RNA sequence: CCUGCGGCUUA
């Protein structure tokens, strides 16, 4: 099976993106925020032209797709964006692996907001607003990706947790922004090492520290 | 890591360069066309 | 104006193809020319 | 002509450019005494010569 | 205090490692006046008829696998460089002093300079980081090194007790190749070694990141 | 940096 949102007795992994690009303008077709295409659309408006990282989203997603502990059905992704938006897929979604590609997949999930799949059996991809405390289970802790927090071993931490103990992390995807875009629904700090660390990078350093601490 | 920025993408030299190119073809075309008709 | 003496002729597959057809001739009747050998 | 070896002699005055003699490189250069010559190459650091 | 020194070939009896990527689409096809890269959604006409198959070409792979392997945290402990194969068989030498942008528009832009120069150059005008060494990898690089390619198919172990049994003379080395359908034998003659990290099969930046966090627990890098 | 065969232009 995949554990999803509404079983909030069993611990399923939450993974939620924070500040990923994703802004759509009209040209005359919906266009999403591009960093290449699109220079003076930026220029114009009364943004800026820094705000343009949509590949971050797509690079969280594809990082998290054939993983061991999506391959378990584990992993739920659920994302936040300054439009003010949450998405939430179960680890069974397949999308293209082509951003090109994805960028049509990207104008359907900015355009209809539930996209049923291909086969036309499940809406991979499901729209929910704020909060996002209510995805995981009643007992869960959260833990925010931050350099403020001391280092510690991802074993060491998951092997405290309790088994109906929920995990709910949140992984910074914006090339630049505060870590405390949900400190109000973070609950503790955690770290992956002192050296650098990226954001789709500490997803798959805590997907390989969740498949050494539970066999995955 | 000391980071390196992306090197990514004065009128005079290059027309030199390319009108000594021009008189060379020139010279190549003007010498056969007139060697061919004389002979 | 005028020219003084005659410089380097270019060749193409024309000219190339000219003297090309008469070698063949010039070994498919297999006229050869040698060094011939003097005895004593 | 302005500088001469034997049997070989560099002009000036006649052209300006380097494109004009290249257009020329085979012209026939009589001299006014009256021995025949021709014109061979172009000098280029010097503009006409 | 201050950063660790250039981790490449140069750095052979010290402390280092390399990452290998091969079998990625990556060449100059010039659009018909600059040099562009073999797209597969983008280009319909030049794709089916540069001959290529959509579900093979992956020029992005090369991508993936920089923007998940230059920010690791042993990276900035000096402990690996980057050895790439391409599809046309360029061998590319990488130190870890830059990061590649993960926008995949900037760096496949860079990447075509790269191409049509084979010479990248630094702000500082004093350390051109994109060394070419005699191909392929294994022509110049450290004199004690550990050649093993990463499977999902091999002997599935933790990363963290093969790496720790490993000497610090030696330079540990990881073969990936990111097909979307394919086989673990793009440098299978280089590798020393066949071992597995993971139970589900990865890409090439999922692989090298699970390496990645193998290795900065081995030594604590 | 000079220079021998190949693009494009110049008055």
């Amino acid at each position: 099976p995949v554990l999803t949102s509404k079983d909030k007795i069993t611990k399923r992994m939450i993974v939620v993106l924070a500040m990923a690009s994703l802004e759509t303008h009209k040209i005359d077709k919906y266009v999403l925020l591009n960093c290449d295409d699109h220079q003076g659309l930026l220029k114009k408006m009364g943004r800026d032209i820094s705000e343009a990282r949509p590949d971050i989203t797509h690079q969280c997603l594809l990082t998290l797709l054939d993983s061991p502990i999506n391959k378990a059905g584990k992993l739920q992704v659920y994302i936040q964006t300054s439009r003010g938006i949450l998405i939430e897929v179960n680890p069974t979604v397949r999308i293209p692996r082509t951003f090109k590609r994805f960028s049509g997949l990207m104008v359907q999930l900015l355009h209809k907001l539930s996209i049923r799949s291909v086969n036309s059996e499940e809406k991979l991809l499901k729209v929910i607003k704020n909060p996002i405390t209510d995805h995981l289970p009643t007992k869960c802790r959260k833990v925010t990706l931050s350099f403020d927090a001391p280092v510690i071993r991802v074993q060491d931490y998951i092997e405290k947790l309790d088994d109906d103990e929920s995990i709910c992390v949140f992984v910074g995807a914006m090339a630049r922004g505060k870590d405390n875009f949900a400190d109000e629904y973070v609950d503790e700090k955690v770290g992956l090492s002192n050296y650098p660390l990226s954001a789709s990078v500490a997803c798959s350093k805590f997907c390989h520290g969740a498949e050494d601490a539970w066999n995955i | 890591i000391p980071t390196h920025a992306p090197k990514y993408e004065d009128r005079t030299r290059s027309e030199i360069n390319k009108m000594k190119a021009q008189l060379k073809k020139e010279r190549k075309f003007t010498m056969k066309e007139i060697r061919k008709d004389a002979k | 104006f005028d020219r003084t003496a005659k410089p380097v002729p270019v060749i193409t597959s024309e000219v190339t193809e000219s003297l090309e057809d008469m070698i063949r001739r010039r070994i498919q009747d297999s006229n050869f020319d040698d060094l011939q050998r003097r005895t004593l | 002509p302005y500088k001469i070896f034997k049997n070989t002699a560099f002009i000036k005055d006649m052209f300006s450019s380097a494109m004009e003699v290249a257009r020329f490189e085979g012209a026939q250069i009589k001299t006014v005494s009256g021995i025949r010559g021709e014109i061979k190459r172009a000098l280029s650091k010097p503009e006409g010569h």
